[PDB]
């Protein structure tokens, strides 16, 4: 029942259109990423009116990792296990802006060498 | 009649 | 200041370069998505190199930010070759500038690029859901709906001219023309940065 | 009359000289496209050199803007072989207290940048051969308005029915 998330995403979808890459969920929520790949499947589920489709990174591998951009086809995925969705895009072109972002509650797997300010 | 004749 | 026109500049190179490539005035293989032309843009935006046309954009944009202040719409008219009717008229803004009051505080270099990001996205979100039909005979020319100008006369009344800044300033008020002053608009999403405050919307013939 | 007739005359004096040359009446590279300036325009302004020339349209333009009273829908055909119908109309038609002297001379530049825009936007059907004709009322015509003259008092509707 997770629509705190949902209406966030709204604003960054709507009230201005910047896409979402990955990092804003992970931002909002500290979500697991398998539970980001819920998240964006229950937006998707739930869509009403998207002005254009996510595409998808596939979790079948297959020592391939291939953003699909032939949609209909399967392109050396064919016995597939999943997919993380992502990447929901506005623009004719999927290109985020990159920027710093918090990150020490953020992070899922830290440093081995965790850094010193010494 | 005639026009731009005269001014031709 | 120094530093907001440096950001109108490359907003209105993105504004106009983009409008320029989702029109298809230029052939669309002479574009390539970029960053810099001269400066850091917010966003990709697919620009041709062509020199003789950027250099015709940043001259109109260096036109545009001379005046400053009697400019509260800059905006983009498109003219088919077949007839001088406007086709679309894409709006921008000039509204409550930092530049006019001079107010230093603030610079906020990631929030206004954020905003122009936003506004750029939305520039490319409604020029592709228009549709494609006779892509090509399709041209370009400037307008602006400004408050309270008249500069043109500048170069009558027997000046005598010295100085390489008022030889801009007199090519300046040389370029533009007033013109003798609706069917569909459309809306689009405008920065709500706040010292820049760009509300952009486009027009439909 | 009433003050829009000096920048009338000179509109139209300088609209006959950019016909001359955009359309080559005479040979393209005989004018002075340089040295002058019509109003405070960027393009080039080139009227014919010749002084008995520059004399006769400008007797052709004071002596239509001496009529200008009573003058008829006005026109400029030019003319080799049969064509039979107007090229560009630039339809003076006779408006009437506005004092608009500013506005009007401003309103001048965008009748000639539309001139223009017609101008450098036009094709090239033969070089030379054709010879203007100012009148008052190549396969296919074609339909081509320009802009209007609304700041100013009297409107100039400024047709240019290419061949």
């Amino acid at each position: 029942m997770d629509q705190k998330a949902s209406y966030f995403i709204n604003e960054k979808l709507f009230t201005e259109v910047k896409p979402v890459l990955f990092t804003d969920l992970i931002h909002h929520l500290k979500i697991g990423p398998s539970m980001a790949k819920k998240l964006m499947f229950d937006y998707y589920k739930q869509t009403t009116n998207a002005k254009y489709n996510c595409v998808v990174i596939c979790c079948y591998k297959d020592q391939t990792i291939k953003i699909i951009h032939d949609l209909s086809n399967i392109p050396q995925q064919d016995s597939i296990i999943d997919c993380f969705i992502y990447a929901f895009n506005p623009m004719d072109s999927f290109i985020p802006y990159y920027d710093i972002i918090d990150q020490k509650d953020c992070l899922t797997i830290k440093n081995s060498y965790e850094l010193k300010v010494s | 009649g005639k026009r731009a004749f005269v001014y031709g | 200041n120094r530093w907001v026109e440096k950001w109108l500049r490359v907003y209105l190179k993105c504004y106009i370069n983009l409008i320029l490539f989702y029109r298809n005035v230029y052939p669309p293989q002479s574009f390539d998505y970029t960053t810099y032309q001269s400066f850091n843009l917010p966003q990709f935006v697919p620009i041709n190199r062509h020199p003789a046309l950027i250099d015709y954009i940043e001259e109109l944009i260096l036109d545009v930010l001379s005046k400053l202040t009697h400019v509260y719409r800059f905006s983009i008219c498109i003219i088919n070759k077949k007839n001088d009717l406007c086709i679309e008229k894409y709006v921008l803004d000039f509204s409550e500038l930092q530049h006019v009051d001079k107010d230093d505080q603030i610079i906020t270099e990631t929030e206004v690029f954020d905003e122009f990001r936003s506004s750029l996205n939305s520039l490319i979100m409604h020029l592709e859901k228009l549709p494609k039909v006779n892509d090509d005979t399709i041209t370009f020319e400037a307008v602006i709906n400004a408050i309270e100008l008249e500069l043109g006369h500048k170069l009558d009344r027997n000046r005598r001219v010295d100085s390489l800044e008022e030889k801009a300033e007199i090519e300046r008020d040389s370029n533009w023309v007033k013109c003798q002053e609706k069917i569909k608009l459309t809306s689009l999403v405008g920065s709500d940065v706040g010292p820049l405050i760009i509300h952009q919307f486009s027009e439909k013939l």
